[PDB]
Formats: structure tokens, C-alpha cells, sequence
């Protein structure tokens, strides 16, 4: 009988897409049959913030542009702070443990979360290196998230996907910031000599569905059910570690220098940013949960 | 022989043809590997190859349960290959007129893309399409992170070639294929809608009346990442309107095309709202 | 070529059959098209159509459980179409020998259809068997109302007529056909049990006592809608005592048949009481 | 574990045929396989009537035949009055809003209806025309149901299937009562010039389950179970519709003048239809359920 | 020919190899019936029917589901059949120059089957291969009881007869086959585990670093029923070790064997503890 | 969620091993697809004794080898005592009738069971005949159940199934006891002239279950279950008939008179195993079950 509909802005080929199947298939035989997931796109429906007003479709997968645009009361944007969160095992303890807080801000919004996620590791892609984190906040690189780096001291400058190449041929961007993934993928690691291998901050994601939506479905299934969707971040978790080591290698047998910080440096970049945290805090206080923020030091 | 692919192209049984073709694939391919430098053989088993895995791979996938996914995965990793197989015996064909072809085209370097590219004729426009259809069809079927833009981008350049040489060519076909291509790829990719558009425009300059499949890609190539559902209902209306028994050649693509639109009209609750 | 027929009817492998037939009688077809007048080409493929869609597509749809039944309608309307189209490739032999045959047969002027029939000799026969009979197989896959009841009463006029000039043809078989036919059509239709029973004793003359076809016939033709189990489990009995090894041809129609009594008698239960 | 024996009265190839077996599924599947129906013939069990003494087989479909064979004290025949139930739709209205008054005398025989349905709508094949009814009274035609019309004025012959070819190439009939399937599928079109398009009356069917064999049913099944036979009821009704023009538009591309009647007319066969109401409660009470009757006029 | 052969053997689309087979066992059958007498035909068909049942009737069957065990049974009785006519077929070489061969070495005298194997020689070999795995392939589907010890013995003695002529054979297949033989039966039937490992110390003489099958081999036959799982582990790893991209011949049976092997360790679990 | 171990002594391609698997997927089926049953070989794990120390595993099948090797308290090998059971008809009886009391020694054990069946029925195969059991039991006759043949008055000798050829080419045996399916199918029966028709008694197994795993079965469930182990128990009975005679049939084709035991000589012997039971119950109580066989002579 029960038929959802999740916006989803999992990309065409992407191991999202296949696992919101995997979860979709896995979730219907678990119910026999009568529960299931009809995934739409969200660009087709206008985008991220068109797909909030539409909460006709019962559930979405949200980067934290729309997660945070429902709720601005939202920690969120908190686990992106530089550093903070630096391994894939320190994001799942964070995810884990952590469940609850990241959760209740949205049942303020009158939202279930299905499950949390990463869309990738932020790294930096740039056509000259740098011997310290400041040097690099010299560099004009290109990029919501990004207003908060600006604050940092870092030079960014607001662009398209498409005029990265012309302006890295025209000299106006020094690199960009972004994902294994894309850079790889877009072929734009052409255009760029080195690639951050260190990991900064996670981009995290995003699954919710409407709490009337969540009735439909019978108090029996729902355990198994939100077992089955921590199931699938677990797994992308890991896939997306080999995913990114391959579009490292690749990165790297193209020719692209690969750069990687030693502890010593890490530990460097971690007190600069921790510094920039209270900056923030200042200049917005509701991109931040601070006590979601000291919550997670304490995790570790 | 021509009363022979006309047993084929002129049937109505999808099963018929799916039983009878891979031993007729295997004979082509034998032959062809006796005649390495025969072009026209070449072409002619890299064609069939990759009309198979599009009717009697892919598609048959396309319309597997999504809890049959497992299924349809192994499917398009089936089919992917398959068109890519098809597609590097079109393209020795070129390899054989123009020896470094290959080397060139797959490069990285646009200039030695481009010049080869330049030396390519009228005669060469079939074997042009075949090749970059063949490669895009599988770059559509190929996991985010395992393509090579450059492979991507080479194939898109042998079509735009090919729009180039022979612009009304096999009714438009060409065009068909590109008006996929620029829809499904980002304005960062070499794609976008309104490339998309332009290509389609052009396409129904020279397309048939008999010919159901530009409707249906109008319907679900434009009209649903648009989100135009009326459009998307009276394109295939008109898909479905035309009758089999009324074309004069090719049958049975009208038949598959159908069988798709069919499908569409049923699941359009699934791209709509 | 007759050593070429025998590695498929001395089969009995059905799956394997099955998998080799389609491409079989593609070529038969392109051939055909090829030579249009040629007779025994015409009637060859056509006779080639008609055992395919009875083995290999309607049959094994009915050992389909009965909530696959629309899987099983798709099949039989799969079927009705090529008994068709096979009924026509043999009856373009009849045009061949006969010009206007056809117009005249299809007439729907019972005179004209006599005339016709009646300049037909004994050379004809098979021709007339595999016409009527393609036709009367796909009536019997035909949706109530879908059907010309002319063109059935044609198609059983050919078999009347087969049987005046030969009645015992191939050890029986149009009788076998006809019996079919008369006990599933109403007084009304043409048939009748009388008439059945007729066609049946007839059979029973000239049919060989290794056939298992005409026990099972007799079975489920006759003894099921005059329900009578007694006779339909001892008919089912000869059918299945029939070694298959022992018989001289024709082992895979053997081994086919015996499937099917084998099947009809694990049933017994929903054609009685 | 539960099978269901119902001897059907639906035709070889026919879209009945087809739909019983759609319902048999659609239960069993429901049912998760527990309960199924086995399809018997009435001709192969001795006809109707044979049948009724077989409920051994726990169920069956029956026309009106059987259908009062079984409940002598049921309306039924009622819904074949003249004009009654002149279309599709008001037919719906009338084994919807009315279904209780039609079930209850069966349950009086120990059955629980699980659907009912249309075989065709009655029409008259004829050599000759007719400005009135009353003229087309006098025209000797051809048809338990046909005793009635008789009472009405209607010169009546009671034949087989058969004979009705030479009959009226004998001319011994000027025509024959049926519906539109019949005439067009026996190609017996060819031998009449005139087709009644405009609807007289609905033959019902039909589908009864016996009260025992119900039992083993578990109550949970029962609801979306028999709202499955309505699905089924409504389908037909439908397809039947199409089925008929497709049929009527067959017979008339073959030659035949297709007869419509205006409004006019079809209000003065009414009246005269009214009148011979009143003729048959006399000449049988028990083939009329007279409060029947009128709550059906009431409902429109 | 050479490179129509290849088109199979160097194929990684199981499916296709899969419906493209049947026809050309059917050919080469009919063809075997027209030359009864040539020797290079028998044996061909033989070999054809043989590897066939292997790859595309018992192995896809070893992959269903525990419950589907009904199917995989007739599946197991098809593939049972196949290796048996595919057997008879390569023993028809064998008859073809030594006529009387097959009634001595079936007579169930252990002198007349001993003398009769001493007349072959080293042209013999691959038929004697054949013939013997043939007929073992078919002995562990067949049901205990059915077998005929004699057949069996005989079977096995046709295999130990090549080793002595030709141990090196195709790079020590017949020892594989061997090995899983003794592996599989108790020392009261001629087998044993002294002897299986004395065959594939044999085995690893001969056998090609590039071929996965003797390292599944020695996993399933030896690892299992001794309940090493390290040994299986690992013999499974170096299988799926090897680049099917890298082989020299052979491409489709590398590609086979990694298919078990991946199958094999996901099932662990089932073999062990 | 469930799956058992059940460590099998059924033979390669056996009934027994195609029963079990019928059994396995009629009860998954039956569950809903939740429990099943995966078998693993005896030989493989070490024989049935290293089968028991494994109960890791939760289940197995037994012959009286291991079935008497966790239950000594069971009675069991009371069933092989010759010409109590004799024929198929008789041992359902008792397996029926008398479940009870051969399980409850093994819950004793800590096992519930599952069901019996029997491997076949012992037979005599001789290169010499024998006009009374004693001059039989003078023969030297290879084969736990050998020790208490041997008191009966039984010469014998213990011997792997290797040697039996080379013995009886030496003239070191006789002949050999076992059932049917074992002298055709090892072509053994080649060095013997006569074989025992007359079935002397069971040879009986054995599937068992450990307390534990069958908790993870839901109540609801176990009856259904066990009434398809029952079932199982039954085809096989039957389908071990068809074989014997078949097996016999090849045996006698082969050259192998066929003895057979009338009545008269079968009271006979009954009457001299009678007695040798007396002399058991002293040279070892616990390999009979004294009211177990006495309840049995009761039943016939």
C-alpha cells in the first residue's frame, strides 16, 4: 500500500544512488512488500530549497544547504568546522553516539531523520603549494558553506561549476575547494598541479522524512527499518574511503603533486582554526551548536 | 545480405530476435577477425554489437522491479560492455583508412583531436556515429569516477564531426543521440539544455514522421528533467499513434520504441511530482 | 536436408531445441523472401512457425501457475501471432500454384471457397493441413469476438478437404486436428461431439501405435467435458506406457507429449469433480 | 492450504473468463497464497441446474438460470425488466447502493454473494424494421427469460443455437433476441438486416460462494477480498462497454442498419414496458421482487 | 576453424557464449551423422556436448538457491544426459579405429579391458580424455544406485591409460579430473585421498601458472573434505589472483573458474565449521 | 534470521541427502523463509563421534553409532534386534505409536527429535547357501551392531568395506552382512552367489536437533515443522521399497540366486534370535531396551 517519495540529490551514477536502492529494496522486503522508496531529483523539482516547500512528497535527502534551511536552530554546519572532525572512524563515533542532538532540531522542524551521511572530505586544489595554512588563505580559491571560510581568512571567491577552467586559464583563481570526487571525475584536475590529501571536514548528509509519512508505517517495522539505513551509511562510509584513494591514485598518476601533512602541521592548522571557531560564533551564532561543538571535542 | 537483415528489422517477436542474434554476432565477429582490415565488416559487427546490448541488454533491464536492481546492475555492467566492445570494432574501421587515428583521438590533446578529426569525409560519417554512440551509450552505463572525460569528450567531438560532414544524415540520428548526451551532462561537462535543445531542433528537421523515438526523447530526455509532465504525455501519444504496420523499414525499433513508451506513460507518476 | 531434421526431431533435449529453432527458421524466412514462388521453401517455413509457437511457446505457457496468467496471456497471444504468420507462409504456397486462391478462399462466398478447394489434388494436401491447422491453432488463442468466424470455417474447409483427398494422411493427423477443433467448437460453430467422435474413430484407423498424441487427445479433448475421469486416466496411461527410445521418429514430439500427459494426469484434480 | 471449487459459467475466451482468473490471483496473493479458485465448466458437470446439486464444489457463477433456481424467492429477474436499467452506469448505482436486497434472499439459500455483474445487454437482430415496439411485437423472434417477454406481447419461438440460421433462412423467424458478442462472434450478423442499439435491459450474474466453504476463510481476509470482486465487477462493466461498440461497430460495417432510438421512443417503450409490469405480477408474483422494483425506480 | 573457435574460447559474455552454442552443437551433430566414420568430427561433437553441460547446465545450476532444489535437480538430470551423448560421441572415434573397442572395454573383463587400452596410443589420448571425463562428469550427477560400477571402472581406467601415454597432456587436465575423481570416492571404489594427492602433486607439474582451476580444485576437492579452510582460502585467492585481461588462451574458462571461486568464498560458511 | 547446522551422515547422491534438502525448503518455505537448514558431512568433521563434541553445530543426523554414543541410556539398537521389526509396515508402526519413548532417552541428552527413518535392512550376502540359520551362523560373515551379532551365535569378522574383495577372493570370508544399495551399487555383489531377500531388521537413524537451537524457532511454528519431518520420514520408507527391489532385481539379473525365507523357516529363526536375546540382556543391559521391547512385541 505505503509508496514514499524522497527527493534525492544523490548524483546519476554515484554510490549514493545505488545505495538509497539498496536501502529501498532492502526496506520493501523487510515490510513484504507493502513499504517502499520512489526516488525523484532535485534539480528537476528545482532545487534544494524548491524541494522544501514540498514537504505531496513525503522525505528528501538534503545536503546542509536545505538541511539548514529547515532548520536554522540546527548544530549541522557545526560538524564541517576545519579539523574538528578529521577520520572517517571519528565521523561514524560522531554519527553514532552523537545521534540524538543532531537529530532533535528536526523533529522541531517536524522531521524523522532516516540517517546521516558523508558526500565527501573538502580538500583543496590548487595550482601553486603552501608551507603553512595561512599562505594558503593568501591563495584566491573557489567555492553557504563558503561565506564561512571567507571568515577564516580565507580569499574565496563565489563561482559556477562551469567558469573554474577559464578562470584558472585566466590566472583569476590560484585553485578551488572540493572533493576527490569531482576533481577527478570533471577531468578539472588538469588544471591544477596540487591536491590536498589530508583530510579537513566532512560534508555530511541528509536524510529525512515527514513525521505524518512516518505513520503510515506500522510500529512493528520501524526498528529494523532505521537498522537498515545506519546499515547503508556504514557501508558508503567504507566504499567511499576506497572511492577516494582511487580518485587520489588517479589524481596522482596524472601528475598531480599530492600533498600531505604531517601531525606536526596538523596539530598547527587545528589551533589557527579552533581560533577562527570563536571568530564565527561572533559573526553568526546559528551556524554553530556550541555545545553540540564541545559535545564532540570531548568524543574526542 | 539484404533480405537477411530484413528477417530482422522487419520482425515484431522481441523474443525471436534475442534467441537468433548472438550466434549471428559471433559469425560477424569471426569473420571480422579473419578480415581485420575488411571496414565495412568492422563497422558492421561494432553496429550489431552495440544494437544488441540497447535493445536485448539494457533495455530488457530497464524494466526489472527496483528490488531486482542487483539484477539490473550486472545488466548494465553487461550492456556497458558490450557497447564498448562494439564500439572499438567501428572504430578500427577508422583505424584502417587512417592508421594513428586511435592514437590521436584518444590523445588528451584537443589540437591532435581535432586535426585528425579534420582529415575524416562523408564516407566516414557512419562509422563516426556508430563510435561515439557507442562509447556515450556506455559512458551512460559507467559508475561516477570510472570514466575518462577525455574518452567522453572524444567520442562527443567524432559525433558533433559527424553533425558537421552529414548534418540530415540516416534521418537526423545523429542529433538523437547528441539531444541524450546534452541533457544527462552538467553546463561543466560539454553538456546543457539549451545545447540540448539546438541538437533536438536540428533532429526534427530531419526526422521521420514514422519514426516514434524523437518523441520519446523529447518526452524523457527534456520534458521530465524540465518536469513537464504535458509535454511529456502528448509526445508520447504521439510515439504511440503511429502504426507499426505502416512503416516502411525498421519495424521492429518502432516496436521496442512502443514497448518504451508504453512503460513511460504507465510509471509517469514515478518522474512527475 | 534430412540428417539435419533428425538431430532435432530424434531430440530429447527440450531446452536445447528451443535455444537452436529461432535462428533456424530466420533463415528459412530470409531465404523464403529471397524465393517467393519457391513451394515447398514457402510451406517448409511455415510448417517451421507453426510446431515452434505450439512447443516452444504456447506449450510451455500453460505449465504456467495460474497467477502468472497474465505472463501466460502475453505467451499466447505471442503464439496466436505466429501460428498466423506461419498459416500464411504456407498458404502463399497455395497462391503459388493457385492464383487467386486466396481471394477466393477468404471470400466469405461459400461457393467460390468450394470451387477453390475443389481444384485441389492430392499434392496439396500438407499444404491444406498446416494452412487449416495454423489457423485453428491461433483461433483457439484468439480473444472471444477477436476471431472472423469465415475465416475459421475456411480455415476447417481446407481440413475437410484434406481429408477427401487423403484421409490417411501422416497417420492420421488431420483428423487429430479436426477432433480438437469439433469437440471445443459449438453445434453452433461447426463442431459438435458427434462430429468429434466421427473425426476421432477416423484417427484411431490410421493413427501408429507408438504416437501418444491421440491417447492424450482422446483424453482431454473428449473424456474432460464429458467428464469422464475412468477414461481420461487410462488414455493418459497408454499415452505415458509409449517408450520413447523404442519409437522410429519423431522422439522429441514423443518425449513433448508425454510431459504434457505426465502434467494432465498430476491435475486430474481440476478437470474432475 | 484452503482451494475453492467454483463451476464457471464464463465463456472459452471470453473477458469473464479472463477476469475470474485476475480476482484468483488478486485473493490469492492476498491471501499469501493460502486460498485460491479452481475454474470448473457447467457444461462439463451437466448444465446449471446439475451444478446447483454439487454445492463437493463449494461455489459458483450463474446466470439468472441458476441464480432463481436457487432462490425462487429472489428479485433478481426483476433487474431484466424493460427499460428498468436502460445503462452502464445506472446498473453500477444499482448493485452498489442496492446490494443488501439483492444478496439477502441468498443467504436465505445458504450463500454469500461475492459479486455481481453483466453478461450484455438484450437488443433485437431482425430482418424487418419497426416504427413502434408494438410492430415489432408481432415479429416472430427467437430466443426461462424468454417466457416473460411473451406475457408482454412479444411473439416469441423457443429454439436452440442451432437452428436459428435455417429458421431464418427459412423464413420461419424474423429474428432473434441477444446480445451484440453473440451475433457478431457466430457470424450469425450475416442473416439479419437490422441491430437494436439502444440498451433494453442487463442479464446479471451471478457469483456465489457457499457459506460453509466462506468459513474457511479467516475473517481477517474477507473485506479487501471481496472489495477485489467489486474491482473486478467495475472492470468489466468497462471493458463490456468497448467490447460492444467495437462489436456493434463490426456488425455495421458488415451491412447491417444499426437502429437507435430517440428519447421519444425510448419514453413510450417505457410506458408500454410499465404496463405489462403490472401483467406479469399476476401471471407470476414470484418472477418480480415488486419492492425491489420500486426502490430501483426511487434510486432514479 | 581456428579463429571461429576463438570468438567462444577467448569471450568473457557468459549469456552469449551461452545462446550461441546450442546451434553449433546442433551443426557439428548433423554433420557427425553424415560422417559417422570421421574421427575428428566424433570427437568434436563429443567434446562440444561435454563442455557445454559443464559451463551452461550444471555449473548455472550449482548457483540456485537451496530451495529452487527441484530445478537444480532436473538440471543435474539434463546436465547428467549431455555428458553422457557427449561421451558416446568421443568413444565413436575410439570404435572408428579400433572397432570392437567399445565391447571390450564395457565387457566387465578386467583382461579384455586392459588389453583393448593397450593397443591405443598417443593419438588416442585426447579422445580417451573425453571419453572418461565424460562419463565421470556424468557418474557424480547420477543418483547412488544407478550407476554400473563397470562404467565407472572402465571410465577411470581410460583416464589412468592417458596419464601413462601422455602424462603432460593439455597441460595436466586429465589429472584435474582425476583428482577430483579419487577425492570423491572411497578407497572401496577406487578412490582415495592418497591417490587424489598423488594425482595433484602430478597436476602441478604440468599446470600453467595462468590457469584458476587447479587452485579451486585443490580448494574444493582436498580443502573441504579435510577441512583445511586456510588451504581453501587461500588456494581460492591465488585463483582470483590471475588477470583473465593477461591469459595467453582461454579467456571464458579463467572467467568461468573466477566465478566459482568468488562463489565459493562467500559460501565459506557452508563448507566449513 | 535462522540457520542450522545439521551435520549429515546421509550418502553423496543418496535419497536421504535429497530428502533432507526437500525437508530444509519445506520448512524455510513454511517460516516464511526465516529458518533453514544448511548440512555438513560427517566424514569431513571427523566421523560421528567428533560430530557429537560439536553439539558450533546445533543438529545432526545419527546412525545407532552416535545416537547410542550421547544416549547409552537409550534403547535404540532394541529395534535391530533381528526379526522384531521385519517388514516397512511394522517400523512405521513403531516409529508412530512408539515416539515417545525412543525420544525421551535423548532429551535426556538435552535433544529434541526431529524423526527416524532407516538406512535399510540388513541381508546376508553368501558365496554358499544355508538350509538353517545355524548353518549360517557358521559362516564367516564380515561387517557396534557386529559385537552383538556375534553373541547370537554369529562368526564374524571386523573389517573395513576395503578389504571385503580381497577377503572373500581369499576365501578369509564367506560373505558379508549389509543392505541392498551397498552390495549393487559397490559392485560387490560380483564376488558372492546368494543374497538374503527376507529382511532380518532395521537399520535406523536419527535426526536430532540440539534443546537450544530449537528455541530460536518461534512456537508458532514447531508443529507444522514436525509434521513435515514426519512426512519426510514416510516418502522415504516407501521410496526405500522401490529401491530394494530394484537393487534386487540388478542383484538377481546379475547372476545372484535369491533367498527367500518361508514362514515356516522365518518363525524359526524368530524363535532362535528369541532366545539369544536372553543372552544379550545379560553380556550388556544397555543395549536394549527391555519394555521398549516388550511394548513392541505388544504392538504385533
Amino acid at each position: 500500500k505505503v509508496v514514499l517519495k524522497i527527493a534525492s540529490i544523490a548524483p546519476a551514477r554515484s554510490i549514493w544512488e545505488t545505495e538509497l536502492k539498496k536501502l529501498s529494496a532492502e526496506w520493501s522486503e523487510i515490510t513484504g512488500g507493502l513499504v517502499s522508496m520512489k526516488f525523484y531529483d532535485m534539480s528537476s523539482l528545482g532545487g534544494e530549497r524548491e524541494g522544501i516547500r514540498k514537504l505531496p512528497l513525503d522525505g528528501a535527502v538534503f545536503s546542509c544547504l536545505g538541511l539548514s534551511e529547515l532548520a536554522p536552530d540546527s548544530g549541522i554546519y557545526t560538524l564541517s568546522v576545519p579539523f574538528l572532525i578529521q577520520n572517517e572512524k571519528d565521523l561514524e563515533r560522531v554519527l553514532h553516539e552523537l545521534r540524538e542532538d543532531l537529530d532533535r532540531p528536526f523533529r522541531a522542524a517536524g522531521f524523522r531523520v532516516i540517517t546521516w551521511t558523508n558526500a565527501g572530505w573538502l580538500s583543496f586544489y590548487t595550482r601553486a603549494p603552501y608551507a603553512s595554512l595561512g599562505q594558503l588563505k593568501k591563495q584566491t580559491i573557489a567555492l553557504v558553506l563558503g561565506t564561512c571560510f571567507r571568515i577564516c581568512g580565507f580569499d574565496i571567491k563565489d563561482a559556477p561549476n562551469v567558469r573554474l577552467a577559464p578562470l584558472l586559464k585566466a590566472g583569476s583563481i590560484d585553485g578551488f575547494l572540493s572533493v576527490h570526487l569531482f576533481t577527478w571525475a570533471t577531468g578539472f584536475y588538469r588544471y591544477i598541479s596540487y591536491a590536498l590529501d589530508t583530510k579537513i571536514c566532512p560534508a555530511v548528509i541528509g536524510m529525512l522524512i515527514s513525521d505524518g509519512s512516518w505513520a503510515r508505517i506500522p510500529s512493528r517495522y520501524h526498528d529494523a527499518m532505521l537498522q537498515a539505513a545506519t546499515r547503508v551509511r556504514q557501508r558508503l562510509a567504507n566504499n567511499l574511503e576506497t572511492l577516494d584513494r582511487e580518485c587520489s591514485n588517479n589524481i596522482q598518476k596524472a601528475g598531480v603533486s599530492i600533498v600531505h601533512l604531517t601531525p606536526q602541521e596538523i596539530q598547527e592548522w587545528r589551533t589557527e582554526f579552533a581560533a577562527d571557531v570563536k571568530r564565527i560564533q561572533a559573526r553568526l551564532p546559528g551556524m554553530l551548536n556550541m555545545t553540540l561543538y564541545e559535545k564532540i571535542k570531548h568524543l574526542l | 545480405d539484404a533480405d537477411f537483415t530484413r528477417v530482422f528489422t522487419e520482425e515484431d517477436d522481441l523474443d525471436l530476435v534475442a534467441q537468433s542474434l548472438p550466434l549471428v554476432l559471433k559469425v560477424y565477429e569471426a569473420l571480422h577477425l579473419q578480415n581485420p582490415a575488411h571496414r565495412g565488416l568492422s563497422l558492421a559487427v561494432g553496429r550489431l554489437y552495440i544494437m544488441y546490448a540497447n535493445a536485448f541488454v539494457q533495455t530488457p533491464a530497464q524494466y526489472l522491479p527496483e528490488d531486482e536492481f542487483e539484477a539490473q546492475n550486472e545488466a548494465y555492467s553487461r550492456a556497458r560492455k558490450l557497447y564498448l566492445r562494439g564500439a572499438r570494432y567501428a572504430l578500427s574501421s577508422l583505424e584502417t583508412a587512417y592508421p594513428g587515428f586511435t592514437r590521436e583521438v584518444f590523445s588528451g590533446d584537443e589540437q591532435r583531436l581535432h586535426k585528425v578529426l579534420s582529415r575524416c569525409t562523408r564516407v566516414d560519417v557512419g562509422t563516426l556515429y556508430w563510435v561515439g554512440t557507442g562509447y556515450v551509450a556506455a559512458f551512460a552505463l559507467t559508475p561516477l569516477g570510472s570514466a575518462l572525460p577525455d574518452t567522453v569528450h572524444a567520442a562527443v567531438m567524432m559525433l558533433e564531426r559527424a553533425c558537421d560532414l552529414w548534418p540530415s544524415y540516416q534521418e537526423g540520428a545523429v542529433w538523437n543521440v547528441l539531444t541524450k548526451f546534452y541533457a544527462a551532462a552538467p553546463e561543466s561537462f560539454g553538456g546543457g539544455m539549451e545545447k540540448a535543445h539546438t541538437a533536438f531542433e536540428h533532429l526534427t528537421r530531419y526526422c521521420s514522421a514514422h519514426d516514434p523515438d524523437h518523441h520519446i526523447t523529447y518526452a524523457d530526455a527534456l520534458c521530465i528533467p524540465l518536469n513537464n509532465r504535458a509535454g511529456f504525455d502528448e509526445a508520447l501519444d504521439r510515439a504511440l499513434a503511429i502504426d507499426p504496420e505502416s512503416v516502411p523499414h525498421n519495424k521492429l525499433l518502432v516496436i521496442l520504441s512502443q514497448k518504451r513508451a508504453r512503460w513511460l506513460k504507465a510509471h509517469v507518476q514515478d518522474f512527475f511530482l
